[PDB]
RNA sequence: AAGGCGGCCCCCUGGACGAAGACUGACGCUCAGGUGCGAAAGCGUGGGGAGCAAACAGGAUUAGAUACCCUGGUAGUCCACGCCGUAAACGAUGUCGACUUGGAGGUUGUGCCCUUGAGGCGUGGCUUCCGGAGCUAACGCGUUAAGUCGACCGCCUGGGGAGUACGGCCGCAAGGUUAAAACUCAAAUGAAUUGACGGGGGCCCGCACAAGCGGUGGAGCAUGUGGUUUAAUUCGAUGCA
């Protein structure tokens, strides 16, 4: 968009928990365009996660972001040879998402049974502060304090 | 450039001040133009556009703060 | 050791590093620190924070003498030129006076070829 | 006068301009051959050498890089005395006189009022910018003419060969000055216009980049093409398109 100005479409919060921010879960994590995999596929998780650790089912999963959200990303600018990142602040908005996407493209990477597994385990370890979700949110941080002096 | 800190009073305002003598003294300015040497005709070449340019600034002025733009 | 109670600050700012050394009004070095040595080798030790990091440490290192007032000696118009004092204040120190030295020949000795 | 001349002081010296008068009374302008000065580099004999730096050596980039970039570095740049005598030595505009509307300035004298204090009125000398008539191919010049005119001098006659060869003069040398011919081409050129282009400058765009999702190139197969085979493997389409 040179010249556009956006503004994004609703969405129907989730059923079961009205919850807007986890009806982006499901839509994050649908694969070839369907729903009704998917939003079982979470809304199971999301059960063994509970019982498994603390009441609050929303709760517990909002656990998660707050560990694995960004608070800095860098960007590259190019100027002579070679092109340097600058860090720049993350908008609370895309703040959200982008955790919200390290959590799916990790728990792809298990070697569990089932996807519901999978989900539940990596959200389980992020909620302790642990895995891979919160380990590629510690790149981008220590990377952008690796070269902070570019601004 | 010596500055003199006052009774307190804020570093920031104390290092404005010692900034604005560099600025007002022309510290920085000319260590860079002294930093290479170049030819005494680019010297008097410069000199020359840089005057020229100036008059020619306000030469231009008389031709559009009488003519109407919109 | 000696507790020296009040000392001199020169910056050493250069177009491709800092240098900070902390003295006495007799000369005499204390500590050292340079925002090459603080392991920001490369295109880096020119940046205006790569000073900041540097002028901590050497304000640290020197608290085995205990100064309490410092002069501070800007050299070398660079990058590094007002932010490394900015970081002396921040460890504490009272800065009494803030002097530019620099070289400034009445043309002297000729300089160097234009870059090409 | 041109080349050129930049801390302060001293002592030798040239030129320019202005006010008011005396004085000589055509003593004037230009100048072939001559004579003098003439940036930088360069040469000779002595000194001096901080910094820069041809040559040179190493490190890089590169397909190579005898270059640009980096770290070093000698002649030289500096002084005295002699040679050299060439530059885009250029306002690419010879010197000397006369006349021909105007503006805005810079610098240096001066004689009146209002020594009312700033100021106002003019006359002199250099000098910067813009423009009127006029000039001309157009750019542009325009009272400091490239305008209208006089007096002398130098130079030019298509582009290469060529400011070269030979022969003189000059120089220690580098080389300088004077200076052709055979042969070859139908052009070479100046100014301006319309485009196109730029690793020139602006402003605006779009699945162009950025933010994302899914793919192709890897495998098996379908299909088209190139090639190769064949008695024939019918003809066409061939960057985007
Ligand atoms: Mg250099
Ligand atoms: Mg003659
Ligand atoms: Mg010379
Ligand atoms: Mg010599
Ligand atoms: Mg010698
Ligand atoms: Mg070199
Ligand atoms: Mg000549
Ligand atoms: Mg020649
Ligand atoms: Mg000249
Ligand atoms: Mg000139
Ligand atoms: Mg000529
Ligand atoms: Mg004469
Ligand atoms: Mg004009
Ligand atoms: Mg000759
Ligand atoms: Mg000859
Ligand atoms: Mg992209
Ligand atoms: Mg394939
Ligand atoms: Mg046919
Ligand atoms: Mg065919
Ligand atoms: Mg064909
Ligand atoms: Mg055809």
């Amino acid at each position: 968009p040179r010249r556009r100005v956006i503004g994004q479409r609703k969405i129907l919060p989730d059923p079961k928990f009205g919850s807007e921010l986890l009806a982006k879960f499901v839509n994050i994590l649908m694969v070839d365009g369907k729903k009704s995999t998917a939003e079982s596929i979470v809304y199971s998780a999301l059960e063994t996660l509970a019982q498994r650790s603390g009441k609050s089912e929303l709760e517990a999963f909002e656990v998660a972001l707050e560990n694995v959200r960004p608070t800095v990303e860098v960007k590259s600018r190019r100027v002579g040879g070679s092109t340097y990142q600058v860090p720049v602040e993350v908008r609370p908005v895309r703040r959200n998402a982008l955790a919200m996407r390290w959590i799916v493209e990790a728990a792809r990477k298990r070697g569990d049974k089932s996807m519901a597994l999978r989900l539940a385990n990596e959200l389980s370890d992020a909620a302790e502060n642990k895995g891979t979700a919160v380990k590629k949110r510690e790149d981008v941080h220590r990377m952008a304090e690796a070269n902070k002096a570019f601004a | 450039p010596v500055i003199k800190v006052r009774e307190n009073e804020p570093f920031d305002v104390a290092l404005r001040r010692f900034k604005r003598s560099c600025e007002k003294a022309g510290v920085l300015a000319e260590v860079r133009r002294r930093e290479f040497y170049e030819k005494p005709t680019t010297e008097r070449k410069r000199a020359k556009a840089s005057a020229v340019k100036r008059h020619a600034k306000k030469l231009a002025r008389e031709n559009a703060r009488r003519t109407r733009l919109y | 050791r000696k507790q020296v109670s009040d000392g001199v600050a020169h910056i050493h700012a250069s177009f491709n590093n800092t240098i900070v050394t902390i003295t006495d009004r007799q000369g005499n070095a204390l500590g050292w620190a340079t925002a090459g040595g603080s392991g920001f080798r490369g295109s880096r030790k020119s940046t205006p924070f790569a000073a900041q990091v540097a002028a901590e440490r050497c304000a640290d290192a020197v608290k085995e003498y205990g100064i309490k007032n410092l002069e501070v000696m800007v050299k070398g118009p660079g990058p590094g030129r007002e932010s490394t004092i900015r970081a002396l204040n921040a460890a504490g120190f009272r800065i009494t006076n803030i002097t530019d030295v620099t070289p400034i020949p009445h043309n002297g000795c000729r300089p160097p070829k234009k870059r090409r």
